[PDB]
């Protein structure tokens, strides 16, 4: 029909009724509940009218915890007792006790093993961190056991720095000051962090890789999985998360060295000292970890509905997100699945009225994210030759709620025009503003730092399942959910994240009580997935990427302005750098300005100029890809080596100017800066030119 | 590293003058964001005072517009602020931070974005 | 609710008495049991106390192999084994239970409290 | 105005005329004088009506002789006189005297040193040869300078081979009875070698990196040249070619082991034994070598003429062969480049009447690919996101002329129907056959294997300009050129190659005199041209693709059944591979039938389908590539790493089968060898997925 | 590596008959082309016969052909090539090939496709 | 065509003469003269020789310090230079010339002959 015909058919009841629908038992990725909940989905796709729905399956690596052997951590004294015992399970929530597939607590992809030795306190286990612990606070931390905090990285780099440090086994918990809003009680009670309360991870480097065994290629039934020795990613230290009662009860004991600063402290009524064991007459003692997980070959299932195309059916917009949960998963990932199913059940309810969009639209409940990007990858490396040359764009979906505030939206800048325009159509959710467009709230609570009436637009970063799309095909990728008043608080996500606590009830009573959020949320990703596939000229702006393009560029330079006196000893010059941004703004005006009075009535042309638009951001992946890391490929937004977390652009000349100053020859680092220099003007300019008149 | 060469400010009771210096080595020919801002006891860095060299402009804030005017050396890679008229409840200290631009499209006002940054001190007496 | 003990004895030394108390009419699905040792004419000290989820410490830790604690929830019982008795071992054992399961050594925390069993040793 | 108009309008005496011009003074590549013939033919193309024409210029790493101090061969006697001088400079030509550009013989990027030592007779120095050498002669060649024979084998992997050996000097000779046609007089009398006459060529595995200081990006004013220490390609050894006069002389005195074969020989009057030193009273005596070129980076021109679509303009064919050359080179590329300029100046009169093609044709004067591909490969990487995402097929141009047998027409599958269905319509230039069809003679003359009444198509394998096109960006790539009787000749190429006999007085008198041959090769390549360029459908044949897909299946299992047992015992199973090959079959049977009846009438399903055949060729590469050779990326067509030569497909699993029986782990190769059998078919399966229905 | 065995051949008068063998170890399960060179005394080989296990379709030499036929061995890795009225030309050196094949689309002719090779002889008498 | 020997001389021993020979009415590109040394009553053998192309090679490898061949087409002759003179090199001298530039020694071969340099050794 039109766009409000969509719009308005999205029902905030039936995302209730499918969000607790999908949240009465566990779906862990490869299990028989998993796999009649991908049957499920794939029936009501069927019968909601959708084109062709098939359940694509892989036999890919995954982790449990075995049934028999239960995995914690214990205080053995010197005798070999043990004294204290760290909870087994989270406790249950109330209404949820009859279910008994609910995985106690752990890391996937853990490798087995019994480490014992002493305990260090890493902070947040950043680079920063150990930083300061071996050069300023001066501790021997190979060969112990280290405690981290969990926030403002992700697991992968803590238990990469840990290994990287010498540690013998990582052990997580959730800090209060990091997971305790004030003022808000602790489930059931409120929407905070129970004693109890243990969030769950995966300890992988992927690096996009996906499947650790099958790198590159998809884990057909035909396929050679490499030896467990040859996996990419794989961590050799057991890890497994615990709560926060049970490290009080253990970060109590532990005597030594004062926290370094005042970040080094958090609310629980600890002394928070970093120096290693537990200093007083139970010296002895020491922490011993108890894992014995297993990591099999199990087949998982993504079910994939793709939706044809009425003018260009090649044109794949792919709008998927994960539907594995480590528990019920209220909040993350069945909000998103719910809101993705009432997208499908709308788009499905206007196919059987006749509509047919001018792109073929392929939903995807993808599998086994939890256990890293596994499943996404997969399908996409199955499917990479289609994607690569028929891939419009890539709409993630997840975790639609994390508060109440605001509308965050992380999009390519090619989308950006349009995350603005459709924002104005829409009817604000929060408190006050009532009829008022949701753009005028999003830029009233979330201003950007540069123009006080545009909203700010993170950058799209990693994570998620929007990485192999985006990071190594190169196809334009964007993620919105409603978020909460970051500016005036610490904790990093809801600290119901993860954990056992994250039921249906919590997200009703506690979030979203009317779910007239997560109705916003659905509408916004329907909306930018709508546009892209009903639009007769793609809508995107490259004018605003090479506007934006500059800001990096100067950020990428005063970095490199940090040490001046280096960058004129070695002939250093971003000028190829400047000069290729400048192309790009005069080619990318005069592109919009064609594109602007350009014969639309002509489907021809019309066809070569949304190519152009389309492998525009195909222009910016290489395929030689970022050093060491191939299948991370993009230059402007790839996740960097260091520091992935902040997410700062121009990946290859960030990692080549990190730690700069701290290198054996400075002549060589600076020669590689000036080739990451060149490499990137170069992809640039090739973009420009991409976007420059044809023949 | 460079760091940079920070001075000015001092113990001047209230209603009087005073001036801020901070100096970027290595700055002398390239355009940049020298940017004031401001810490309290007991509170957080709040944004005083801004040039954008690419574009020569300035910027302050609302409660400063009026009271504190930016100034200027003749080394390109040096930058004043110069004070008039203090008043008590600026006993707070400053920082002065630079981010080197070519294109200068904006100035930042966050102290995220800035990446060099000093060490200021004064007193505003009654 | 009544969180019913046993085990009493007079062994003189080494025995393998072990005590055990149950929760009837638990109101809470979670509980931190815990055991206290009223020493004659001392102020009774927290021994080892468990919760609903398996985590336990035991709070006499020079006492690390002379008691040990574990629990079932098939029968809603709680264990105390000991061993390797001393003459100073004699006391009154009491029982405490709460719903919140953070493992407390506090005595005016744990409200819910048992008969005491008393465990003599010559 | 259509296909006959062009073809006819090709005159023999145009392509007379400009081999005459071009080949009155040298061209080499980046000397002033290829800068003004590079000139010369941008005027010429500007004037005869191409849309746009310039003058890309790349600063690339190249070659020369000093002038000061010329490279020759001599024989020393133990008190350090030198006894033999080898040729300082090969003959003139009759006619060419005053001419002072004549470079004299070497090989290009020969490192400098005057090596001195003892000299081994080694064949044709391919592996097989070397593998004599040590398993059953017994001969330790490290630490000797060598002497080889051309033939069989490129001198890139001769010299490899060499290096692996550990030879510390190479000596290229042209043995007669390879380079000696019987019954022919030398020049200028005959078109057989003289004695001076000297073949000379680069010593370069590039495999395909293009310049060996920019791998992976082109050449630019703002590059980072990569250091000479870590070049690709490179060889660390003298070479420097001679001819058979000097060489008998040197040949003669060596003395020792007698050659094990009749192959181990020649018509040359020597023993042609294979032992180190001179036997005799003469043993003293050795070889040393004077090689005193330089490597200095010099800019490079391709002229690229394109001229604009009129319907897909996108849409780019490339016709493009290389310009420079050692000496006038009448033969070796100025019979192609006249050619080329033949067919350029036909397209111009064409555009002057008022004639436009359906798709841009970018016509290529290319530069320096004597000495590597350099300049094609480096305009290939500046331009490989338009190329790869917009190119059609790339129609290669070099040599149209080496014997006045036949025609020899190697080209992907994809457009063999068209390499039949074109030379149909033609004229056969040869010895009788007055009247009837190229079609008929080239089957008479040279039949295919299977069929009596086809032809016979060679692949492509490597070398010259198609190789970045085919093996890197998965562009479809044909060459076609008269060729002689290697049925009844020997010498591999015509004698008087690479030489400064290659005169036009050589091509006009031993050559196609009427320049009749050249004629039609110059229609052959046109018309195939054109047929790509103005076809409403890609004129491309799935059918036969997988047809000879079998084949090669079939070839690739042979192999690997010369070890049945090996391949039982680690279950080595090319069923999966197989399956690959069948279901390509049955879907491209499926796709050609839904393409015989598809609706032409609508633009947009006739894009799809032109995309569909034009990514088909793009759905075999892999982005990964081929191990150690990112560049070659076909798994179908790439040369092998071994025997690159013969040019036996599947070169993943041929490298992994190759020498297969002599590995020290049996279990890791034969998991290697699975590992390839999965990638390949992985890779077909795709491509047939490619091939299959959309949405 | 594994080696054909092959037999058969041997000093017979013309005009007589004879028969050639040749056995492709680990071939029992698969289709496979089996087919015959002769190669002259002082000349270089050519080609008299061959079988096609994968469509069982069987092809020899126009002089060869009325002249010679193949038998078909139990052990379906061995097939034979019976002999009959040998005229002094064929005094010659036969030679046996195998090329292994699956979907066996045509018959190989050249010594060059073939790749497993084996040695065999015979003489004939006037 | 005509070959003129020049370079005469007497040299008891340890001599330096200088014997040239020159191309006058050659008509050919290519040359490839020798030098022949005729014995009292032996055959000449020949020295050494030159092609057109600097190709160049000594036949007398028992005197390789003995004799140098050069050449130079600036004035159009060829020089062969001598040290150390022995008295057994006392013979007639010939340069020989020939078009066909592959190097050899055969007499017959070589059909153009100079009038020959007589050099007497004491
Ligand atoms: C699936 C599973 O239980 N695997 C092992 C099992 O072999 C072992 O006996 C037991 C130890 O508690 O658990 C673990
Ligand atoms: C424990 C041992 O054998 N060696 C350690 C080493 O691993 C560590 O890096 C260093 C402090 O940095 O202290 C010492
Ligand atoms: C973030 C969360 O879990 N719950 C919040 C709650 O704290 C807040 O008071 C309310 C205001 O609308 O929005 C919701
Ligand atoms: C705190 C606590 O009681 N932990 C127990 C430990 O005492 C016991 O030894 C172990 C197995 O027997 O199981 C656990
Ligand atoms: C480029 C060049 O000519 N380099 C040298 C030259 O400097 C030197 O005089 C000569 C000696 O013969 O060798 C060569
Ligand atoms: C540069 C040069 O003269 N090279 C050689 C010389 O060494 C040798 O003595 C003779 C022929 O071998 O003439 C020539
Ligand atoms: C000369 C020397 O020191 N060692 C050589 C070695 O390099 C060579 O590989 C071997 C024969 O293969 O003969 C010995
Ligand atoms: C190959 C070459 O240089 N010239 C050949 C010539 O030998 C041959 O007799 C003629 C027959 O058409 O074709 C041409
Ligand atoms: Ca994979
Ligand atoms: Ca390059
Ligand atoms: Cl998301
Ligand atoms: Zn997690
Ligand atoms: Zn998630
Ligand atoms: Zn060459
Ligand atoms: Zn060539």
């Amino acid at each position: 029909h039109n766009m409000k015909a969509f719009l308005d058919e999205l029902k905030a009841e039936n995302i209730k009724k499918f969000l607790y629908n999908f949240t009465q038992i566990p779906h862990l990725a490869g299990t028989e509940q998993n796999f009649q909940l991908a049957k499920q989905i794939q029936s009501q796709w069927k019968e909601f009218g959708l084109d062709s729905v098939e359940l694509a399956h892989y036999d890919v690596l995954l982790s449990y915890p075995n049934k028999t052997h239960p995995n914690y951590i214990s205080i053995i004294n010197e005798d070999g007792n043990e004294i204290f015992n760290t909870s087994l399970f989270e406790p249950p929530p109330p209404g949820y006790e009859n279910v008994s597939d609910i995985v106690p607590p752990f890391s996937a992809f853990s490798p087995q093993g019994m480490p014992e030795g002493d305990l260090v306190y890493v902070n947040y286990a950043r680079t920063e961190d150990f930083f300061k612990l071996e050069r300023d606070m001066k501790i021997n931390c190979s060969g112990k056991i280290v405690i981290a905090r969990y926030g403002k990285v992700f697991r992968g780099n803590k238990v990469k720095n840990a290994q990287l440090a010498g540690a013998k086994g990582v052990i997580l918990y959730s800090d209060p000051a990091d997971y305790f809003a004030p003022g808000v009680k602790s489930y059931p009670d409120g929407w905070n962090l129970p004693g109890g309360g243990v969030q769950r991870g995966n300890i992988l480097n992927l690096n996009g890789a996906g499947d650790p065994l099958t790198p590159g290629y998809p884990a057909n039934e035909y396929a050679y999985r490499r030896g467990i020795a040859e996996a990419v990613g794989l961590p050799s230290i057991p890890v497994h998360p615990i709560g926060y009662y049970d490290a009080q009860k253990l970060l109590e004991k532990m005597g030594g060295s004062a926290p370094p600063d005042s970040s080094w402290r958090g609310s629980l009524k600890v002394p928070y000292n970093v120096g290693p064991g537990f200093t007083g007459n139970f010296s002895t003692q020491k922490v011993k970890m108890h894992i014995h997980s297993t990591n099999e070959v199990t087949r998982i299932y993504n079910v994939i509905g793709t939706l044809r195309g009425a003018v260009e059916p090649d044109r794949y917009v792919i709008l998927g997100g994960h539907r594995d949960s480590w528990v019920f998963g209220g909040i993350d990932p069945q909000s998103g699945a719910a809101v993705v199913h009432e997208i499908v059940r709308s788009f499905g309810t206007l196919k059987k009225e006749g509509w047919r969009p001018r792109r073929t639209i392929l939903f995807a409940s993808w599998d086994a994210e939890e256990f890293g990007l596994l499943g996404s990858t997969e399908w996409a490396e199955e499917n990479s030759r289609l994607l690569q040359e028929r891939g419009v764009a890539y709409i993630n979906a997840d975790s639609s709620i994390e508060g109440n505030y605001t509308l965050r939206v992380d999009c390519t800048p090619l989308m950006y025009s349009l995350v603005h325009n459709l924002t104005k159509e829409l009817k604000s959710p929060d408190e006050g503003f009532e009829g008022k467009s949701l753009y005028e709230s999003w830029t009233k609570k979330s201003p950007s730092p540069e123009f006080s009436g545009m909203p700010r637009i993170s950058k799209l970063g990693s994570g998620n399942d929007f990485e192999v799309f985006f990071q190594r095909l190169g196809i334009a990728s964007g993620r919105a959910r409603y978020t909460k008043n970051w500016e005036t608080n610490k904790f990093s996500g809801y600290p119901l994240y993860h954990s056992v606590y994250e039921t249906y009830e919590l997200v009703e009573k506690f979030y979203d009580p009317m779910f007239k959020y997560h109705l916003t949320v659905a509408q916004v990703r329907g909306g930018m997935v709508f546009e892209l596939a009903n639009s007769i000229v793609l809508p995107f702006d490259c004018r605003d990427y090479a506007v934006v393009l500059r800001k990096y560029a100067d950020k990428i330079y005063s970095i490199s302005m940090k040490h001046p006196q280096e960058m004129k000893t070695y002939s250093v010059s971003f000028d190829s750098l400047f000069s290729a941004v400048k192309n790009f703004t005069e080619i990318a005006s005069k592109f919009s300005e064609r594109l602007q009075d350009f014969d639309k009535s002509n489907p021809i042309v019309l066809r070569m100029m949304n190519d152009q638009l389309m492998f525009l951001e195909r222009a910016f992946i290489d395929p030689l890809g970022l050093p060491d890391r191939p299948f991370y490929r993009h230059v402007i937004y790839a996740p960097s080596s260091h520091n992935k977390y902040a997410g700062e652009s121009f990946p290859g000349i960030y990692d080549a100017l990190f730690d700069i100053e701290s290198k054996v020859d400075p002549s060589k680092a600076w020669g590689e800066v000036k080739r990451q220099i060149y490499v990137a003007a170069f992809t640039v300019q090739a973009a420009a030119e991409t976007l420059s008149e044809v023949a | 590293q460079v760091q940079l060469q920070e001075s000015g400010g001092g113990s001047v009771q209230a209603g009087g003058s005073l001036r801020l210096s901070c100096t970027a080595p290595g700055y002398t020919d390239s355009n940049y964001y020298m940017s004031w801002f401001r810490q309290a006891p007991g509170k957080e860095r709040e944004w005083v005072a801004g040039v954008n060299t690419g574009r020569g402009s300035t910027s302050y804030a609302d409660s400063v517009k009026g009271r504190f005017t930016i100034s200027q050396d003749n080394a390109k890679n040096t930058m004043f602020l110069q004070m008039n008229s203090l008043k008590p409840e600026d006993t707070a200290q400053y920082y002065c931070a630079v981010a080197a631009c070519h294109f200068c499209d904006s100035l930042p006002k966050t102290q995220d974005e800035y990446i060099l940054w000093g060490q200021g001190t004064q007193v505003t007496v009654s | 609710v009544q969180l019913q003990e046993s085990g009493g004895g007079s062994v003189q030394a080494g025995g393998s008495l072990r005590l055990s108390c149950a929760r009837s009419g638990w109101p809470y699905s979670t509980y931190s049991m815990n055991w206290f040792r009223q020493a004659p004419g001392k102020e009774r000290e927290a021994v080892a106390g468990i919760s609903s989820t398996m985590s336990g410490i035991i709070f006499a830790e020079s006492k690390a192999g002379q008691f040990t604690i574990s629990q079932d929830n098939a029968k809603n019982t709680v264990y105390l084994q000991m061993n390797n008795l001393k003459p100073e071992d004699t006391a009154i054992y009491y029982c405490a239970a709460r719903r919140d399961y953070s493992l407390s050594s506090s005595s005016d925390d744990f409200d819910y409290w048992g008969q005491g069993t008393q465990v003599t040793v010559s």
